[PDB]
């Protein structure tokens, strides 16, 4: 087991752990990590992008309190850092099955928006415009939902099974990828409001699914203990299957600078749950790290480094390339 | 500024009665065909300026994305008229007291006179630059002389 490369203290138990995917015109990476109750946004900066760094600066930026156990966080395109017009954005999941929209100016500014209307647990949210004006969620209530940020349902999908993870088409407009937890895979055009495509999973449940950022061909997946990847249009068949964990996969994460890399995790297990970082070359992965107990997988934007929540801490693996 | 840094920075410039003349036409046609454009673009300038430098003024740093476009059109300004070869006093035409005045010679006089109302801070150096290149050419000295002695009749 490789011990982490950085480790950084947090106030709490950290549920879910998600890097901004966009450029917000800062030198550092913003992160947010979800706790018991509240949401924190920090600034990270390494080594590996500034050599006046030793090791990680992690600066905690702002701690909005939450009041309820946070499941999932989506970054809007719209957030900025730039000191003429600074605007954060993001959206929230939590137990209590709601949708909260926070909205910061990183002042005093700091407003929240409650949308109700799942019936179950969401398990997974995303904005779904380049604009950042619009929000998918999955849940339990086997529904996906689109909403725009005045909390109004746009468009409803019925699910055959729990939506278990969504995601948004990188570069092709109006394609929402649907992850339910009995195996397929459904991806909506949501200006026809259609399903276009289904894949299948071997395995069953598929618990996360992520595209290939730097691959629009490919999805990677998690369903039982094992990792999937599909090639698209190719097959509605996996092209790769293999084992991830010994015990239930929980989280898939494609790395955002590597198209051949991809992290995993173990479900919150009795053996402390192990993320595998695997290189499709190679037939075993070529990181194993161990965290004590920890939700949330998020890749840096442009290092090859991944981080995952644990207990009071957030755990760093640079993988070398 | 690259017509201020790379064309009259030839000092073969200061020869051609007919450099000074073409880019005269150039620079009269620019505020006499599409002043709306122009006036929309000072406000703006004027605006932004203000609204950034005061918030930073509460304790953080200018943007380095600003551009004084104004600054540098007052130095153009300056720069253009501060020395003629030809010494035909071509700066009249900043001028208003030959014509009843011409339209064109009243819109630019309300340009120098609208320029001096409610001056930013950080248009004072260029406005002055701009004032001193206007003021060649006798004629034009005394015209804009007078002119700014009463406006200032409290403007910086």
């Amino acid at each position: 087991a490789s011990n982490a490369t950085y480790t950084v203290d947090c106030e709490d138990y950290v549920h879910v752990v998600e890097f901004n995917p966009f450029d917000s015109g800062e030198a550092g990476s913003l992160l947010a990590y979800g706790g018991i109750s509240y949401v924190v946004i920090a600034s990270c900066r390494f080594q590996e992008e500034d050599s006046t760094v030793e090791g990680i600066e992690f600066k905690t930026l702002k701690t909005f309190h939450h009041g309820e156990r946070v499941v999932a966080i989506a970054w809007s395109p719209e957030t900025r850092c730039d000191a003429l017009l600074p605007l954060l954005r993001f959206a929230t999941a939590a137990g209590d099955k709601k949708i909260r929209i926070f909205t910061s100016d990183f002042q005093d500014k700091n407003e929240y928006k409650v949308i109700e209307g799942h019936s179950g647990y969401i398990n997974d949210l995303v904005f779904c415009s380049p604009e950042g004006t619009d929000i998918a969620s999955v849940g339990d209530d086997h529904t996906c939902r689109i909403w725009d940020l005045d909390g109004k349902q746009i468009a409803m999908f019925i699910l055959r099974s729990p939506g278990m993870s969504v995601a948004w088409h990188p570069e092709g407009a109006f394609k929402l990828m649907v992850a339910e937890k009995t195996g397929t895979i459904r991806f909506y055009d949501l200006t026809t409001h259609q399903a276009i495509l289904s894949l299948e999973s071997v395995q069953v449940p598929l618990m996360s699914a992520d595209w290939c950022v730097r691959n629009t061909l490919r999805i990677g997946a998690v369903a039982g203990n094992d990792w999937i990847i599909w090639e698209m249009p190719r097959s509605s068949y996996p092209q790769d299957n293999k084992p991830a964990h010994a015990d239930r996969a929980r989280m898939f994460r494609w790395s955002k600078c590597n198209e051949n890399v991809f992290a995993t995790t173990g479900y919150p297990g009795k053996m402390k749950s192990q993320i595998a970082i695997h290189h499709l070359a190679h037939p075993q992965p070529i990181l194993i790290g161990t965290a004590p107990v920890g939700s949330g997988l998020s890749w840096h934007r442009r290092l090859p480094l991944c981080v995952v929540g644990g207990y009071r801490k957030l755990f760093f693996w640079l993988t070398e390339m | 500024l690259f017509l201020t840094e790379a064309v009259v920075g030839s000092e073969s410039f200061c020869t051609d009665e007919f450099f000074i003349r073409r880019i005269h036409k150039l620079v009269t046609d620019f505020p006499t065909l599409m002043p709306m454009k122009v006036k929309q673009l000072r406000n703006r300038a004027e605006e932004d300026a203000r609204l950034i430098q005061m918030s930073m003024q509460m304790g953080n740093e200018p943007p380095a994305s600003l551009r004084r476009d104004l600054e540098h059109l007052l130095l153009l300004i300056g720069e253009l008229y501060r020395k003629d070869p030809f010494h035909l006093e071509l700066a009249l035409e900043y001028w208003c007291p030959h014509q009843r005045p011409p339209q064109r010679q009243v819109l630019l006089s309300k340009f120098v006179r609208q320029m001096s109302d409610l001056l930013p801070a950080t248009l004072y150096l260029p406005y002055l630059k701009m004032l001193r290149g206007l003021a060649s050419g006798p004629q034009c000295a005394h015209y804009c002389f007078s002119l700014l002695k009463a406006n200032g009749g409290g403007s910086p």
